């Protein structure tokens, strides 16, 4: 109604308030921030890193729902990424060596 | 290319402004045009001698004459040239208009009012002024393509009420101008979507958003302090003091819209980085807009160099 | 490129099934009560 704060707005540390959502595995605070639509670039790379299951989970089954007008846009918020650009989710799934994100990620054709 | 965006609350001028940019910078509204605002005049006067009627119960006011009360009757139901009139001219329903601001009234309600006679003739034909002055909500986005200076125009009309900020947001993107408008006749008014917030203090917050949001760092900051022309005489009447319960100065138009100028500028939080360009416009004056507006273009050209 | 497939079936959990477990998994024991008193 405002605009008066960034919701994309990142730290000095370089982390979003969605992946302060996903380290402290807040799952109720993970889907608030998903539903008003914040920006998710990475962020599954983030929660393979964790070895969160349902962390994963939500950001996979919560990406395809309720996707209108393309996203919302943004800017300047891309430069800084912790994963190397070369990285994938099933690879960086296979170097964490967790079960349950590996099986998940094989199931959607992979 | 000059992206631009007209941003604001409800009813603070945005679209009047378009209106402008019409006639300004074109032939402007057709006899046939203006034809199509004949509904619109209609219900925008309809309309406001309703919201009149029905405010003078919640404001404890009698009519001046018994005989209103059908009248009024009648007005709610629907001969409706005569009752309209009836009805305006009453003592009671003018004791009701003068404290306007303890309801929600149109702007334009007396304008319209006080030409009745002509605005009922069978024949009428809104005039330029006429459609100037109706009130249409505008939801959503009103992009139009017009072009100053030769510079092509994309200009971008959006809703001013919180209701329609979910549009805001798509629209930022590479802005080279902002007129944020703002009704100068608001200080003592409150909002139609929240009877407990003061206007003026809702257009500071915005303005205190859109001035300061890292998406218009480089985009030229233009602010119409509007409704010049109403503020002029709502000032000799009803107190700044409403607004700002700080202001010592007096309650003369060059004084207290100096103050309000100030009030707004000052939400700058980087005032030795960044200009506003600030005018006093009547948005439905077309000489007023068409040199403001020529000054703005300077400035944008100025700055795009 | 190299495909990759579940080469040995685990079969999927349904949604009533997986939520239970959810539920037990973390401990409430309200949505596990009703969940066994609808089960029969
Ligand atoms: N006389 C006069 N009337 C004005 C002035 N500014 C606005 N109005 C009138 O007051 C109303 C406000 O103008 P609008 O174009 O509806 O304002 P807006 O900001 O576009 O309104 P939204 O549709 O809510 O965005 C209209 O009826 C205008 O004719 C002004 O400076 N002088």
């Amino acid at each position: 109604i405002y605009y008066n704060v960034n919701i994309n707005c990142m730290d000095p540390l370089g982390r979003s308030a969605l992946l302060i959502a996903i380290e402290n595995e807040n799952l109720e605070i993970m889907e608030l921030l998903l539903n008003h639509s914040v920006y998710v670039g990475d962020a599954l790379l983030y929660a393979i890193r964790k070895e969160v299951v349902g962390a994963v989970e939500l950001l996979l089954s919560y990406r395809r729902p309720s996707g209108e007008k393309q996203v919302p846009t943004l800017m300047m918020d891309t430069q800084f990424s912790e994963f190397t650009p070369d990285i994938t989710p099933i690879m960086l799934a296979a170097h964490t060596n967790n079960y349950e994100i590996i099986k998940l990620l094989v199931q959607k054709r992979v | 290319e000059v992206k631009l965006l007209l941003l604001g609350a409800g009813e603070s001028g945005k679209s009047t402004i378009v209106k402008q940019m019409k006639i300004i910078h074109e032939d402007g509204y057709s006899e046939d045009e203006c034809k199509q605002y004949k509904v619109v005049v209609y219900s925008n006067t309809i309309q406001s001698i309703i919201a009149i009627i029905r405010a003078m119960g919640r404001l404890k006011i009698d009519f001046g004459e018994a005989a209103r009360a059908d009248d009024a009757r009648q007005l709610f139901v629907l001969e409706l040239a005569g009752v309209i009139k009836r009805l305006w001219r009453d003592g009671g329903v003018q004791a009701c208009f003068s404290r306007s601001r303890e309801y929600q009234l149109n702007d334009s309600a007396s304008y319209y009012l006080n030409d009745l006679d002509r605005i009922s003739q069978s024949n009428y034909i809104p005039t330029q002024q006429d459609v100037l002055r109706t009130r249409v909500k505008t939801t959503g986005i009103v992009e139009t393509h017009f072009t100053f200076k030769d510079l092509y125009f994309k200009m971008f009309d959006v809703g001013g009420l919180r209701s329609e900020r979910k549009k805001w947001i798509h629209c930022f993107e590479g802005v080279t101008a902002i007129i944020f408008c703002v009704a100068l006749s608001d200080y003592d008014l409150v909002l139609a979507e929240d009877e407990e917030m003061n206007r003026m203090h809702e257009s500071m917050k915005l303005f205190d958003s859109i001035c300061n949001n890292k998406w218009f760092t480089e985009t030229s900051i233009i602010l119409f302090l509007n409704k010049k022309d109403l503020f002029e005489e709502k000032i000799k009447r009803s107190p700044l003091t409403i607004c700002y319960p700080e202001y010592t100065g007096s309650n003369t138009y060059e004084e207290a819209a100096a103050y309000i100028q100030c009030q707004f500028e000052d939400l700058n939080r980087r005032k030795d980085t960044k200009e506003i360009y600030t005018h006093f416009t009547c948005a439905t004056d077309t000489k007023n807009v068409q040199f403001v507006f020529d000054a703005v273009t300077d400035v944008i050209i100025k700055n795009n160099l | 490129r190299i495909p990759l497939q579940i080469v040995r079936a685990e079969t999927e959990l349904s949604a009533e099934e997986k939520a239970f477990l959810n539920a037990v998994e973390k401990g409430d024991y309200a949505t596990v009560k009703q969940a066994l008193q609808e089960a029969e």
